[PDB]
């Protein structure tokens, strides 16, 4: 009667935006990142490369409530880097680190499947 | 209005084909109750079909 | 009776007196993550209860950063001995079994029922008590 | 005996004195008769309290409900202006009474 | 600048499952490629049906309730056939559907079972599993019952409904030995040792390791037939990088756009 | 340059009441050069202690050799040269008691500190002269090394 | 009433190994011999067969309406 349809844990509807960038002044150098229709599956990933960079001082996320899909992840930085620059450097990191992981793959099936 | 109590598809968007009977209509907005859920939702006119 | 009608319950409870028991000890990463869910969080890391050889958080200072204003609050933990008090050891306690939240601090002491529960002189209770209703409400939520 | 112990300011112990109270209060304390005499009311006016309350309570059961938890507000007070307990205090025993 | 290495052993490569081991990356990303693995790899199935007769003992809802958890081969297909949500035709096309009918009666004087080979497609590659060992039935009619449908199976991922998860079971395990301490036994001996335990049998754990943190991950993930498992993997890590890719183009839009 | 407190302790007895907790240890110990009394609880997961074990501790004030006061705040980017580079163990912690043993006429002979790193409590009681640089609601730094 | 076509913890395909199951049952097959014969080895999977109950059987011994 109340069933929120399977598709709003994706999909975002017209009008809302996937993600947002909200400098908090309660301290230097930190960013809140608002991202809609994401789940732990991404919010970890990005939260532990971010915790790889030296220069992220803060990284966490977390799911405000499991009935809304929303991910809010808070980055803090050292002040001669940026937020913005770390979220954007975790991703290209993990971009990297899935890519060289499929290649693998592919390399190691090629050679099970022949033996 | 002729759209109340027609079959009719939706053939836009996230409800693409789920067909129902429109209980309620107007000149942009219909109540259509959905076949293949419990749900009545709120659709746009432009993404249903009749049939 | 002149005591709160609500206190810390279930699940939160026993998991607030495993979580300040003495050997807790929290990474850098689980850190940050629960101090994501404080909402009255000043954005500042506390320095780690231990730096060397890895940087360790312990669970009284995540309950101390819960823990609001700066209430000054002694309670004892349900396995409290009854000649722990007297002994040599009245506040060297080889039990953590006496509580003492100290400018809002908990310095020491394992928490229960006696402490964040419903009872007349618990933690929440004085933080009513100093800090007023909207205070409390946050302390409650961010223990759970 | 434990009563006057605890509740009734000594002042004839300068020694001890100086290690509560600082310099000035205790050359006060020492000689001014008029701090002296309102001490030693202000011990009467706590002997005839105990006294009622050995009356309302006569049962010997001390804990009551009231309104402003004192204990506690000392504490607070002990911990927002850093009171070291260590060192002589610049209170003086008549600005309390 | 500081992006993982990481390296891939396949030990077990079954038509069923693939049982490898990922060396030198994070417990977040081995969690979050188990995850995609459930929920965000795409295949086929039956999402509308359309009942022109059903006679059976079960009802509509039950017979197209089983008809979506039948796994439909998605093999090179799911890739290039649209999501229907994106895709432009008014109700159902081969670009984003494939079209099945199920037309039986039974005449016979004993129980037609109804099973999936029943179900016809127009598409030739995208069949029932089970038809491409035995087959899943779907209804048991008796003499004179019948069932007359018309279903259609598009693409979609299991964080949407479960008929879409290609998975059986993604068994999924780090440190079998526990030198890290993640789990706390009461009582270390009494507990089985791992598929991937390094102990000899006198000793229960391995000494805690103070400087060590979750680097080998042990992944068996079995399939229930949509697809391969190495093409389970496969598209979970495609499906994954395609994620960041879509959050780092959005980022970039706000970035920008500030 | 902040240090308040230095000396050398040998390990007299770890556990005396038993072992109440799984990754912490108390251990009680004696000074060789101040005759000081420690009892320490020690992360002994990370940082093992034998009964026996000889150990330089240090009680500090700040872990900068310039003697500039912290925040209390976590800052894992400084690369300021600090003390804690000496020493294979340092927990923080705040001190909040000193008690004494003075009366109301003759001042202390015998101080104790009682300071807690997180909620593992330290006691190091001894000579009064010894303990001046201790007050209460002061973050100290406690710092040790194994000696061979 | 009838075989869950996928095991409901975890989604390995049940429904095509019910006659199967039934087949080897009347073999003379112990139960968990028959369940380790189709290849069900996680206890999630066996609970599936182990406890199914054929309604199916008994709904089709009524006559259909039309
Ligand atoms: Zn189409
Ligand atoms: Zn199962």
């Amino acid at each position: 009667m109340n069933a929120p349809p399977a598709f709003e844990s994706f999909l975002l509807f017209e009008g809302e935006k996937k993600i947002t960038i909200n400098k908090d002044t309660k301290v230097p150098n930190a960013c809140l990142f608002t991202i809609n229709k994401e789940d732990h599956t991404l919010g970890n990933i990005i939260k532990s490369q971010l915790l790889k960079d030296p220069q992220v001082l803060f990284a966490g996320y977390k799911v405000p409530h499991p009935l809304e899909h929303k991910i809010i992840i808070r980055v803090q930085t050292t002040p001669d880097y940026s937020p913005q620059e770390a979220f954007t450097n975790a991703i290209t990191d993990l971009i990297s680190e899935l890519s060289l992981l499929e290649e693998r793959f592919r390399v190691a099936i090629k050679d099970k499947q022949e033996g | 209005n002729e759209l109340i109590g027609q079959t009719v598809r939706i053939s836009q968007g996230p409800y693409k084909g789920y067909i129902g009977v429109v209980k309620d209509a107007t000149e942009s907005t219909a109540r259509v109750e959905l076949h293949s859920t419990c749900q009545t939702i709120s659709v746009d006119r432009q993404r249903l079909t009749t049939v | 009776s002149n005591r709160p009608v609500m206190g810390i319950v279930q699940d939160t409870l026993t998991a607030v007196r495993k979580f300040t028991k003495r050997d807790v000890f929290l990474e850098r990463g689980e850190v940050m993550n629960l101090l994501m869910f404080l909402s009255t969080w000043d954005g500042k890391v506390p320095q780690p209860a231990i730096l060397k050889p890895r940087p360790l958080w312990t669970g009284k200072q995540i309950f101390s950063l819960i823990i609001p204003g700066h209430i000054n609050c002694i309670r004892t933990h349900s396995t409290h001995p009854d000649d722990e008090d007297s002994g040599p050891y009245k506040h060297i306690s080889p039990g953590d079994t006496k509580v003492v939240v100290e400018n809002g601090e908990l310095i020491m002491g394992i928490l229960c029922k006696k402490s964040l529960g419903t009872s007349a002189g618990s933690l929440v209770h004085i933080s009513y008590l100093e800090m007023g209703h909207d205070i409390t409400r946050l302390f409650y939520s961010n223990i759970q | 005996k434990a009563f006057e112990k605890k509740f009734r300011f000594d002042y004839t112990n300068e020694r001890a004195l100086r290690r509560t109270l600082q310099e000035d209060l205790v050359k006060d304390v020492l000689s001014n008769a008029h701090i002296q005499n309102e001490l030693e009311r202000e011990f009467e006016r706590m002997r005839e309290d105990r006294e009622v309350l050995r009356v309302i309570f006569p049962t010997g059961d001390s804990k009551v409900v009231l309104p402003c938890n004192l204990l506690r507000m000392i504490w607070n007070a002990q911990k927002i202006f850093h009171i070291n307990p260590r060192l002589p205090s610049d209170l003086h025993p008549i600005k309390v009474v | 600048p500081y992006a993982n290495q990481p390296t891939v052993r396949i030990t077990e490569l079954t038509d069923e499952n693939v049982k490898f081991i990922i060396e030198n990356t994070d417990l977040a990303v081995a969690n979050s490629i188990r995850r995609v693995f459930i929920a965000e790899v795409p295949i086929i199935a039956i999402d509308w049906v359309q009942i022109d007769a059903n006679s059976s003992v079960l009802h509509d809802e039950f017979i197209a309730h089983r008809l979506g958890l039948i796994p439909l081969t998605s093999d090179d297909i799911v890739d290039k056939l649209q999501y229907s949500r994106d895709c432009t035709c008014e109700e159902f096309c081969p670009e984003c559907s494939v079209e099945f009918t199920l037309d039986v009666r039974c005449n016979e004087d004993q129980t037609r079972h109804v099973t999936s080979r029943d179900l016809i497609s127009n598409s030739p590659r995208v069949i029932p599993v089970t038809s491409r060992q035995d087959d899943i039935l779907i209804v048991k009619l008796r003499k004179g019952q019948e069932l007359r449908l018309r279903a259609y199976a598009k693409k979609g991922f299991g964080k949407e409904h479960a008929k879409w998860n290609p998975t059986a079971g993604v068994a999924f395990e780090y440190d079998p030995d526990n030198a890290l301490r993640h789990t706390v036994y009461p009582k270390p001996e009494e507990w089985p040792k791992s598929e991937y335990s390094e102990l000899d049998e006198d000793e229960s754990q391995a000494p805690y390791d103070p400087n060590g943190k979750p680097e080998r991950f042990y992944y068996n993930v079995e399939s229930c037939g949509s697809l391969r498992p190495e093409t389970i993997v496969l598209s979970a890590l495609s499906g994954l990088k395609k994620k960041l890719s879509d959050l780092q183009t959005q980022l970039s839009h706000e970035i920008q756009s500030d | 340059a902040g240090i308040l407190f230095e000396d050398i302790f040998d390990v007299k007895d770890i556990d005396p009441e038993g072992k109440k907790f799984d990754r912490v240890s108390r251990l009680h110990c004696e000074s060789e050069s101040f005759k000081m009394d420690l009892i320490l609880d020690v992360n002994i997961q990370i940082y093992p202690v034998d009964l026996g074990d000889k150990f330089r501790l240090v009680i500090a004030s700040t872990l900068y050799e310039d003697g500039t006061l912290d925040d209390g705040e976590y800052n894992p980017t400084d690369d300021r040269p600090s003390r804690a580079d000496q020493f294979e163990y340092v927990m923080y912690g705040k001190v909040y008691r000193i008690e004494g043993d003075e009366t109301s006429t003759e001042a202390a002979t015998r101080l104790s500190a009682y300071v807690s790193y997180g909620g593992l409590l330290m006691r190091l009681q001894g000579d009064a002269n010894n303990l001046h640089g201790f007050e209460v609601d002061s973050r100290v730094y406690l710092l040790m090394k194994k000696l061979a | 009433m009838i075989i869950p076509v996928r095991c409901f913890t975890c989604g390995k395909i049940v429904g095509n190994k019910w006659e199967a199951y039934l087949g080897l049952l009347q073999a003379e097959y112990t139960e968990g011999d028959a369940l380790d014969a189709l290849g069900l080895k996680r206890y999630c999977c066996r609970r599936m067969l182990l406890a199914h109950v054929d309604l199916i059987e008994k709904l089709l011994n009524y006559a259909p309406l039309e």
